[PDB]
């Protein structure tokens, strides 16, 4: 995944127990990919087990 | 002049490029290094 800033959160003010409020989105958005380079993450996986 | 200047993208075919200066590049029958297995299954779909 990635670490997307609340960036509405904060412009809505609302409230957030952190300094930088910082939530972990699982997986990234992957538009215009022809390999899903998050299917191709579980190839590895597969080829590893 | 008579180049193949490839492009570089992974992108799907689509037949409305069928129309426009793109080709499909399995069909360039030009040698790879490396990648030589791929061509000549590609060999194989030539008109007889």
């Amino acid at each position: 995944g990635f670490l997307r800033t609340d960036d509405l959160a904060i412009a809505a003010n609302f409230p957030r127990a952190s300094r930088n409020p910082q939530t972990y989105i699982p997986y990234t958005n992957q538009r215009g990919t022809v390999t899903n380079e998050f299917a191709s993450r579980f190839r590895t996986i597969v080829a590893t087990l | 002049a008579g180049e193949f200047e490839f492009s570089g993208r992974n992108e799907k075919w689509d037949q409305s490029l069928y129309l426009s200066e793109h080709f499909p590049a399995l069909f360039s029958d030009v040698p790879l290094a490396g990648a030589n297995t791929i061509i000549a299954i590609m060999r194989l779909f030539t008109p007889q």
